[PDB]
C-alpha cells in the first residue's frame, strides 16, 4: 500500500479554497484526489481568467503548462473535458 | 404498511417484511458474494460465502437466508465480513482442481471472480486435494464433477424448476458427490439449464466443450424461433459463426431458462 | 459412492418384502402423520437390510416404491447414513469402537487382536463371510471403553483375550453371553457404588402439595 | 450471477459482413463501426447521441428482475 | 493430411499456393504420440500429474483412478494412469 | 436376547394403542 | 517429451497478446482431449513482447532463440500451427536448455 | 459444592439395581402425580421449569423453560409435537444410554409431563440405531405404560391425549443436531436447517416442534414433583440442579454418577468415579463436556467447579458433561487428531466451511502427530480453526474448531517439539 | 553441445534446415480448420 502524506492533502486543499475564493465567478468545484492532486474545475468562460491568476499571482505562480488534453465522455452533454495541468 | 426500515450501511432502505439480508443489500445496490443462492431457486445456505455482519451482533449472519429485521445495519464490507469471505474462499479453493485452462467456464466463473474480488491472493492448503469420479449424465452436459462446490443448485433446479427429481447428494463428509447414484442420464427438456446454473464449470455443455472462451464471444440479443413461447436468448458469435445460444432474462416469457432444443 | 451395476449387486437381484415384513412396513407408516409416508424411509430401509444384509440397489428401489418416494431419495439416505451396508456383509459383522475414549483405554489392542484372530484385515471380511471387521466410530457405551458391536449386540469392557473367547464362541455355537464380560454391572463405579448405595425412594416423597 | 455488467446502457451499431479470408481463414470485416460500442449512463443521453450524429435508433426498455419473495421456512412446509 | 484432416479439396484453389511449394505439415502427430506412452499402473486411488518437471510442466492436478473400467487421463498431458 | 424384528414387531403390537393419526 | 503437443487451447495467450496476433479456434480432438484446430501467430502483427511466453499455463508457446527468419514473401511470415510446431521441434533442444536456465527466475 | 445425597438423586435405577420395568418404577413411584400435574396445565409446568433454572442438559444448555415456552404460543391449526433426541453421539457420552436402558419409564412420564407443558400432540424418541437392544427396552416400557393407560388417549386419567413413538437412528452423530433430528424424522437426509425458520415455528412436518436431551425430558416430572426450588437449590446460581457426570479414560473406576452440578472437577474424579490413573499428578488434560468442548490442562483441573458458567469462564463447555481424562501417558496431538478424524468421517458436508475446513485440519493434524509439518503451520491451524468456528450452518463446525484451539492454547510447546523431533532426524 | 549434449525426446529433428524461403520447401500459409457450414448437396436423382 502506497505511503500517503496528509501534509499535502492539507496544503493543496487549502490552496484550493484560496483559488476558489479569489476566482469565485468561475470555480465550480475544487477537489483533491486521494492521490494528493488538486483539480480546480472552472466554467469554460473562466479559462482566461483562472489561468492568468495562476500564471501571475505571487502566492500561486504556475509558470509552465504541463499539458492540455480533452477526455471525451460521450454521455456528458458537454462531450469534451478540457484538462490543463500546470506546474 | 408492511415496510420495515433496515439500514444497509446506514442507507435506511425500506423492505417488505420477509426480505432476506442479501435482498436488502440489492435495493441499496450492494451485491453479497453468493454461491448456492439463485433468485428463482430455493434458499439452501450450503456455501456460506454470503456471511455478513449485522451491527451489534455477536456472529455474522447468512445473507440469503436471514429474514431482515427492523433497525439492522448490514456492515457488508466490515473487516469481519471480509474475513468471513477471505476464509470461506480459502476452503472452496482448497479442494478445487486447478484446471481453469480446461474449465471452459474460464471467464464465466463466479468462483474465480468472486475470488479475485472478494478473496485472498494466495493459498495455505499445503495438503493434498480430492478427486471425484466423473459421470456420463448425458449427451449434452459434460459433468467433470471434481469441479463441484457442493452448492446444490442443480439438485434444486432439477427438482424445483424442472420436475426431474433425479440429481441428489450421495454420502457425507468431503466426498459428498452430487451425481445420480445409479448412472441414469438426466433426460428432460430444460436439461441444459443446469450448465448455465452451475457457477462452477463442473458440468458444462458437451457440444460447446472447447470451441471458444467467453471474452472472445460477441453477444447479440435475439429471439427463440424453435418454439412458439418466443423465449428471449443471446446468440454468442465468434468471428462470424454462432458458438452458443444461452438464455437472457425476460420476466414474462422465459425467465432465465431456454429449451434443450433451442440451445 | 457410485453403484456400477454388477451381476450380483444390481436389480436382476429381485427384492420384495416377505408378507410379514410388509405388515411391519404398514405399522411403521402408521406412526408418522398421514400424508407423510415418506418419513418412513429409514425405518423401512432398515427392515430391508434385516431381510437381506446386502441391501442391493434393487432393495433401495423397492423401498422407494413402497413409500412412493423418488428413488434418489432412498439412495441419499442409504449413502448418507452408515448403518446401511450397501454391500454384502459378514454374518457376524463385528464393529470395533476406535474413538479417543476407547483408544485411551487401549482400543487399538482389541482391533489388532481381531485382525489376526479373524485372520482378516480391517475393511475386509473372512473367506467364509462369517466375520466382517470394521473400524466404526463412537458406538456409545464409552464408559465401558474397550468395546465392540458384534452385529446388534454390544460386547463391552473387553480385554483383548475376552474377544478371542467371544469370537470362538461365535465361531462354534451361538449367543456368546452378549454384554460387558467384566465384573462391573453396566456403568457402575467399578470398585463400588460411589452413590446409590442406599435403597431407592418412595412414591410421593418430598412432593410439593399437588 | 454478477450484475455489474447490466448497469450502464450501451448503444451498438448493426452487425455487418464477416466473410472468411482465403489465405489464412481469419474472419474479415468491411464495416468500420462494427466493434464500436459506446457506453452511456442514461437512456436520455444515449438517444441524444443518436439524434445529433444522425444514426437511426430503436431503444429497448431496461428489464430488471422483478422482486421475488423467498424464505427458508417455506421449503419445510407442511403441505406445499 | 494435417493433424485435423485439413486437406484442400481437389478443386479448391488455395492449392495453387502449394503449387511449386511444400505444404508444411508434421509427421509427428500428437493423437498418436500420446497413445504410445503406456498406462501408468499407480497403486493409489488418486494420483497427481504435475506435468513432469514440476514448475517446468503443467498445472498440478489430481486424477481419480477409482473407476475400475476406465483409466484416468490428465487433461493436460493426456498421460493415462490406472490403479 | 432379542430378535431382529423385536423393535418393529413390538411396535406393530403397539399400533393398536397408538392414538389415531393426524 | 511423450509427443503430445503442450497447448491445451485455454486461449489466454490470445487474450493477453497486445497486437491481436495470435488467432486460436479449438474443438475436442477425437481422443477427447482439448487441442487447437488452428493456431496462427501473425509475426508481422506480433511485436515480440514475450507476454505469451509469460501467460501460457502449460508453457506451450515460447519465445524461441532464433532471430534469423527473414522471408522473401509476406505470407511466409504469417505462421500456422504446423510451422510453429515444426519450429518447436527444430529448436526444442535449445528452448529446453533456455527455459531450464531461466525458470527459477520466473 | 457437591456431595449430592442418593436420596436427593433423580435416577435411583441408575446402575440398574431396580427393575427398569414398571413394577420397579412403581416402587420408585415415578408415576405418582402425573395426572395431577397435567391437570395443572401447560403453563404451570413450564413455569416450574423456569423456577428450576434447568438449563439444556444436552449440548448447549439453553434455558429449558424459555425454550419449551417458545411453543406455548397458541396453535395455528398445526399439531404441535415433542421430539426427544437420544442420539447420545458426543464421544464420551453414555450419560443418556442409562436412562433409556435402565430407567425407561422416567423418560415416558417425562414425555407426557413435558408434552402438556408444550401441548404436544405426540412425542417421537430418536434413539440411535446403534442401540438396537436399548430400543427393545423402551417400547417394552412404552407398551407397559399404555396397557396401564398412563399414555395414549385418556392419558393417566387426563383428557390429555399423548402418543409416544420410538424412531430408529442410523449411526450419525449429526442426526443429533436439533434441525437434523427433524429431517431424519422427516425421512430426508440428516442435514441441519438454518435457524432463521426456528424449530418451533417450522416443525417437523411443518408443525411446531421442540427438541430436548433425554435427560432434560426425564427430570421434568421429578422436578415438578420435587418443585423447582428443591431442584434449583442444588446448583450454583444460574447453573442449577444436579447433572449426571460420565468420567471415561485414565481414571481408576470410570462410571456415570449424578452429582450436584457445580461440583469441583478435582473432586468429581476424586469422590465418585475413581482417582486419576497414576495419581492426580498424572493428569495431562481433561475434556469436561466431551469431544466438542476444549480440553483444559491441569492449571484449572485443580479448582474448577463443573458448572456451565464456571467452564465458560474457563473457555471450555460443560456440554454433555462427559469427563475424558488423559494421563501423561498419551500423545494428545494424536488424541485430538482422532477427534478431527471423528469429525471428517461424520460432518454432513452441507456447509462449505465445515466440509473442507474439517478435512483440512484432519490433514494438518495427521502431519502434526508425525511432526512432518513446520512450526509456523501451528498458528495457521488456529486461523483455519476460527474461520470454521463462526461460519458453519450448525454447531458441529463450532465443535470441531474447539479441540484444535485447546491443543494450540495449552500444548503449543509439545507440538513444536514434535515439529523439532522430525526436523532433527531428517 | 559436445561437453553437455542436449536432451533427445524422440520427436526432435535430426536434420535441421536453413532458411527454405527462396527454395520450394518454404512455408505457404494455409488455414488448418475444416469446413464450417456444410451445404445441402442437391439430390442427383431426377425427381
Ligand atoms: C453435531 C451435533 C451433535 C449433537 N448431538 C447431540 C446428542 O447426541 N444428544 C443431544 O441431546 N443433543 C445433541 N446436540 C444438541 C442438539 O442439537 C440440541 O441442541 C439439544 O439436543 C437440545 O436439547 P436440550 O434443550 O435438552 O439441550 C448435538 C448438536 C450438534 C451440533
Ligand atoms: S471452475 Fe473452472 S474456472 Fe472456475 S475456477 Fe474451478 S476451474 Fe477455474
Ligand atoms: S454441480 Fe454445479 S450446481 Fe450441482 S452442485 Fe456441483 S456445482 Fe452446485
Ligand atoms: S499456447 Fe499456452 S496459452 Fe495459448 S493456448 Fe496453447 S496453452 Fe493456452
Ligand atoms: S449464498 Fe448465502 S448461503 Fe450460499
Ligand atoms: S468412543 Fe468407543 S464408545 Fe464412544
Ligand atoms: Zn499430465
Amino acid at each position: 500500500v502506497r505511503p500517503r502524506s496528509d501534509v499535502t492533502h492539507k496544503q493543496l486543499s487549502a490552496f484550493g479554497e484560496y483559488v476558489a475564493e479569489i476566482l469565485p465567478k468561475y470555480v465550480q468545484q475544487v477537489q483533491v484526489s486521494c492521490l494528493d492532486e488538486l483539480e480546480i474545475c472552472i466554467h469554460p468562460d473562466g479559462v482566461i481568467p483562472t489561468l492568468t491568476f495562476l500564471r501571475d499571482h505571487t502566492n500561486a505562480q504556475f509558470k509552465s503548462l504541463a499539458d492540455l488534453t480533452a477526455v471525451d465522455v460521450p454521455t456528458r452533454q458537454n462531450r469534451f473535458e478540457i484538462v490543463y495541468n500546470l506546474l | 404498511s408492511n415496510l420495515i426500515e433496515v439500514f444497509v450501511d446506514g442507507q435506511s432502505v425500506m423492505v417488505e417484511p420477509g426480505t432476506t439480508v442479501l435482498q436488502a443489500c440489492e435495493k441499496v445496490g450492494m451485491q453479497i458474494p453468493r454461491f448456492c443462492y439463485h433468485e428463482r431457486l430455493s434458499v439452501a445456505g450450503n456455501c456460506r460465502m454470503c456471511l455478513v455482519e449485522i451491527e451489534k451482533a455477536p456472529k455474522v449472519v447468512a445473507a440469503c437466508a436471514m429474514p431482515v429485521m427492523k433497525g439492522w445495519n448490514i456492515l457488508t464490507n466490515s473487516e469481519k465480513s471480509k474475513k468471513a469471505r477471505e476464509g470461506v474462499m480459502e476452503f472452496l479453493l482448497a479442494n478445487h482442481p486447478l484446471d481453469c485452462p480446461i474449465c471452459d467456464q474460464g471467464g464465466e466463473c463466479d468462483l474465480q471472480d468472486q475470488s479475485m474480488m472478494f478473496g485472498s491472493d494466495r493459498s495455505r492448503f499445503l495438503e493434498g486435494k480430492r478427486a471425484v469420479e466423473d459421470k456420463n449424465i448425458g449427451p449434452l452436459v459434460k459433468t467433470i464433477m471434481t469441479r463441484c462446490i457442493q452448492c446444490t443448485r442443480c439438485i434444486r433446479f432439477a427438482s424445483e424448476i424442472a420436475g426431474v427429481d433425479d440429481l441428489g447428494t450421495t454420502g457425507r463428509g468431503n466426498d459428498m458427490q452430487v451425481g445420480t447414484y445409479i448412472e441414469k442420464m438426466f433426460m428432460s427438456e430444460l436439461s441444459g439449464n443446469v450448465i448455465d446454473i452451475c457457477p462452477v464449470g463442473a458440468l458444462t455443455s458437451k457440444p460447446y466443450a472447447f470451441t471458444a472462451r467467453p471474452w472472445e464471444t460477441r453477444k447479440t440479443e435475439s429471439i427463440d424461433v424453435m418454439d412458439a413461447v418466443g423465449s428471449n436468448i443471446v446468440v454468442s458469435t465468434r468471428t462470424g459463426e454462432v458458438m452458443r445460444i444461452l438464455p437472457r432474462m425476460h420476466e414474462d416469457i422465459n425467465e432465465e431458462w431456454i429449451s434443450d432444443k433451442t440451445r | 459412492f457410485v453403484h456400477r451395476d454388477t451381476p450380483e449387486n444390481n436389480p436382476d437381484t429381485p427384492f420384495d418384502f416377505t408378507p410379514e415384513n410388509y405388515k411391519r412396513i404398514e405399522a411403521i407408516v402408521k406412526n408418522y402423520p398421514e400424508g407423510h409416508q415418506a418419513a418412513a424411509v429409514l425405518p423401512v430401509l432398515d427392515l430391508a437390510q434385516r431381510q437381506n444384509g446386502w441391501l442391493p440397489i434393487s432393495a433401495m428401489n423397492k423401498v422407494a416404491e413402497v413409500l412412493q418416494v423418488p428413488p434418489m431419495r432412498v439412495y441419499e439416505v442409504a449413502t448418507f447414513y452408515t448403518m446401511y451396508n450397501r454391500k454384502p456383509v459378514g454374518k457376524y459383522h463385528i464393529q470395533v469402537c476406535t474413538t479417543t475414549p476407547c483408544m485411551l483405554r487401549d482400543s487399538d489392542s482389541i482391533l489388532e487382536t481381531l485382525q489376526r484372530k479373524l485372520g482378516i484385515k480391517v475393511g475386509e471380511t473372512t473367506p467364509d463371510k462369517l466375520f466382517t471387521l470394521i473400524e466404526v466410530e463412537c458406538l456409545g457405551a464409552c464408559v465401558n471403553a474397550p468395546m465392540v458391536q458384534i452385529n446388534d449386540n454390544y460386547y463391552e469392557d473387553l480385554t483383548p483375550k475376552d474377544i478371542e473367547e467371544i469370537i470362538d464362541e461365535l465361531k462354534a455355537g451361538k449367543v456368546p453371553k452378549p454384554g460387558p464380560r467384566s465384573g462391573r454391572f453396566c456403568c457402575e463405579p467399578a470398585g463400588g457404588l460411589t452413590s446409590l448405595t442406599e435403597p431407592p425412594k418412595g412414591p410421593g416423597f418430598g412432593v410439593q402439595a399437588g | 450471477s454478477g450484475v455489474n455488467n447490466t448497469k450502464k446502457w450501451k448503444m451498438e451499431f448493426d452487425t455487418r459482413e464477416r466473410w472468411e479470408n482465403p489465405l489464412m481463414g481469419w474472419a474479415s470485416t468491411a464495416d468500420p463501426l462494427s466493434n464500436m460500442v459506446l457506453t452511456f449512463s442514461a437512456k436520455e443521453d444515449a438517444i441524444a447521441f443518436a439524434e445529433k450524429n444522425g444514426w437511426s435508433y430503436d431503444v429497448e426498455e431496461k428489464k430488471v428482475p422483478k422482486p421475488k419473495s423467498k424464505s427458508y421456512g417455506a421449503n419445510f412446509s407442511w403441505n406445499k | 493430411i494435417t493433424h485435423t484432416g485439413q486437406v484442400y479439396d481437389e478443386k479448391d484453389y488455395r492449392r495453387v499456393r502449394f503449387v511449386d511449394r511444400q505444404k508444411e505439415v508434421n509427421e509427428n502427430f500428437a493423437i498418436d504420440l500420446i497413445a504410445q506412452q503406456p498406462v501408468n499402473e499407480v497403486e493409489h486411488r488418486i494420483i497427481a500429474c504435475d506435468g513432469g518437471g514440476g514448475a517446468l510442466g503443467h498445472p498440478k492436478v489430481y486424477i481419480n483412478l477409482d473407476k475400475e473400467t476406465k483409466t484416468g487421463t490428465c487433461g493436460y498431458c493426456g498421460l493415462q494412469f490406472k490403479q | 436376547d432379542y430378535n431382529t424384528y423385536t423393535f418393529l414387531d413390538l411396535n406393530l403390537d403397539l399400533s393398536k394403542f397408538r392414538l389415531p393419526q393426524p | 517429451p511423450s509427443g503430445e503437443e503442450r497447448c491445451i487451447a485455454c486461449k489466454l495467450c490470445e487474450a493477453i497478446c497486445p497486437a491481436q496476433a495470435i488467432t486460436i479456434e479449438a474443438e475436442p480432438r477425437a481422443d477427447g482431449s482439448r487441442r487447437t484446430t488452428r493456431y496462427d501467430i501473425d509475426m508481422t502483427k506480433c511485436i515480440y513482447c514475450g507476454f505469451c511466453q509469460e501467460a501460457c499455463p502449460v508453457d506451450a508457446i515460447v519465445e524461441g532463440p532464433n532471430f534469423e527468419f527473414s522471408t522473401e514473401t509476406h505470407e511466409e511470415l504469417l505462421y500456422n500451427k504446423e510451422k510453429l510446431l515444426n519450429n518447436g521441434d527444430k529448436w526444442e533442444a535449445e528452448i529446453a536448455a533456455n527455459i531450464q536456465a531461466d525458470y527459477l527466475y520466473r | 459444592f457437591g456431595s449430592l445425597k442418593d436420596e436427593d438423586r433423580i435416577f435411583t435405577n441408575l446402575y440398574g439395581r431396580h427393575d427398569w420395568r414398571l413394577k420397579g418404577a412403581l416402587r420408585r413411584g415415578d408415576w405418582y402425580k402425573t395426572k395431577e400435574i397435567l391437570l395443572k396445565g401447560p403453563d404451570w409446568i413450564l413455569g416450574e421449569m423456569k423456577t428450576s433454572g434447568l438449563r439444556g442438559r444436552g449440548g448447549a444448555g439453553f434455558p429449558t423453560g424459555l425454550k419449551w415456552s417458545f411453543m406455548n404460543k397458541p396453535s395455528d391449526g398445526r399439531p404441535k409435537y415433542l421430539v426427544v433426541n437420544a442420539d447420545e453421539g458426543e464421544p464420551g457420552t453414555c450419560k443418556d444410554r442409562e436412562i433409556m436402558r435402565h430407567d425407561p419409564h422416567k423418560l415416558v412420564e417425562g414425555c407426557l409431563v413435558g408434552g402438556r407443558a408444550m401441548g404436544a400432540r405426540a412425542a417421537y424418541i430418536y434413539i440411535r440405531g446403534e442401540f438396537y437392544n436399548e430400543a427393545s427396552n423402551l417400547q417394552v416400557a412404552i407398551r407397559e405404560a399404555y396397557e396401564a393407560g398412563l399414555i395414549g388417549k385418556n392419558a393417566c386419567g387426563s383428557d390429555y391425549d399423548f402418543d409416544v413413538f420410538v424412531v430408529r437412528g442410523a449411526g450419525a452423530y449429526i442426526c443429533g443436531e436439533e434441525t437434523a433430528l427433524i429431517e431424519s424424522i422427516e425421512g430426508k437426509q440428516g442435514k441441519p436447517r438454518l435457524k432463521p425458520p426456528f424449530p418451533a415455528d417450522v416443525g417437523v412436518f411443518g408443525c411446531p416442534t421442540t427438541v430436548a436431551n433425554v435427560e432434560t425430558v426425564a427430570v421434568s416430572p421429578t422436578i415438578c414433583r420435587r418443585g423447582g426450588t428443591w431442584f434449583a437449590g442444588f446448583g450454583r446460581e444460574r447453573n442449577s440442579g444436579t447433572k449426571l457426570f460420565n468420567i471415561s479414560g485414565h481414571v481408576n473406576h470410570p462410571c456415570t454418577v449424578e452429582e450436584e452440578m457445580s461440583v469441583p472437577l478435582k473432586e468429581l474424579i476424586e469422590k465418585h468415579a475413581g482417582g486419576v490413573t497414576g495419581g492426580w499428578d498424572n493428569l495431562l488434560a481433561v475434556i469436561p463436556g466431551g469431544s466438542s468442548t476444549p480440553l483444559i490442562p491441569k492449571s484449572v483441573c485443580e479448582t474448577v467447579l463443573m458448572d456451565f458458567d464456571a467452564l465458560v469462564q474457563a473457555q471450555t463447555g460443560l456440554g454433555t458433561a462427559a469427563v475424558i481424562v488423559m494421563d501423561r501417558s498419551t500423545d494428545i496431538v494424536k488424541a485430538i487428531a482422532r477427534l478431527i478424524e471423528f469429525y471428517k468421517h461424520e460432518s454432513c458436508g452441507q456447509c462449505t466451511p465445515c466440509r473442507e475446513g474439517v478435512d483440512w485440519m484432519n490433514k494438518v493434524m495427521a502431519r502434526f502427530v508425525k511432526g512432518d509439518a513446520r512450526p509456523a503451520e501451528i498458528d495457521s491451524l488456529w486461523e483455519i480453526s476460527k474461520q470454521i468456528e463462526g461460519h458453519t450452518i450448525c454447531a458441529l463446525g463450532d465443535g470441531a474448531a474447539w479441540p484444535v484451539q485447546g491443543l494450540i492454547r495449552h500444548f503449543r510447546p509439545e507440538l513444536e517439539d514434535r515439529m523439532q523431533r522430525f526436523a532433527q532426524q531428517h | 553441445p559436445t561437453t553437455n549434449p542436449p536432451t533427445a525426446r524422440k520427436f526432435i529433428w535430426t536434420n535441421h534446415k536453413f532458411n527454405v524461403s527462396a527454395t520450394p520447401e518454404q512455408y505457404v500459409p494455409y488455414s488448418t480448420t475444416r469446413k464450417k457450414i456444410h451445404e445441402w448437396v442437391p439430390p442427383s436423382t431426377p425427381y
